[PDB]
């Protein structure tokens, strides 16, 4: 028992008019170029909008890419890695994808020498 | 990350090592998806090697 009804939907399907007709019927029980006419028929009961409204609508996102050079240890490790038998692997010698991924991972962890090269105390 | 910072002028900082393949991967990271062909011997991305060298 209700005098009014309100429905929320993310987005409906274009084709498969069965669902649209069923929804329109269940909105109110008083009903028994293609896309253009379909939209024209759904004019009296429709209210849709796009995300173009977000422009200047308090939606303020900021991203700043900061460039940072490498340290002497990082330079040394990079030169060592690139200057290794892996050169032939980097030149597509065998298992290209695997060796490329391995080299990418190595260079990735090389962003800090403490990871690949753990500095340890010089006990006596 | 964007969801947790849904509003209030969020500031995102990204640190990338200069003069390294990290910058190349950042600017171009679609290589992983372009090579979605059967794994275990893809052997693609011939011209893309220029990014690894630089």
């Amino acid at each position: 028992q209700s005098q009014q009804r309100l429905l929320l939907i993310d987005s409906p399907l274009h084709n498969t008019f069965l669902e649209l007709w069923t929804m329109v019927h269940f909105l109110v029980p008083g009903i028994s170029k293609v896309v253009i006419r379909l939209h024209r028929v759904t004019q009296p009961f429709i209210l849709r909008r796009t995300k173009r409204d977000v422009e200047k609508q308090l939606t303020k996102k900021y991203e700043h890419v900061l460039k940072c050079r490498l340290s002497n240890r990082q330079k040394a490790l990079y030169e060592d890695v690139i200057l290794q038998p892996g050169t032939q692997e980097a030149l597509k010698s065998g298992h290209f994808v695997n060796v490329l991924s391995i080299l990418v991972r190595l260079q990735r962890i090389c962003n800090h020498p403490g990871l690949v090269e753990p500095r340890h105390p010089g006990s006596s | 990350c964007d969801r947790i910072g849904r509003c209030k002028d969020i500031h995102i900082y990204r640190l990338v090592s200069g003069n390294s393949i990290e910058e190349k991967l950042l600017k171009n990271g679609t290589k992983d998806l372009i090579r979605e062909v059967a794994a275990q011997g893809n052997d693609y991305s011939m011209a893309f090697l220029t990014q690894r060298t630089i």
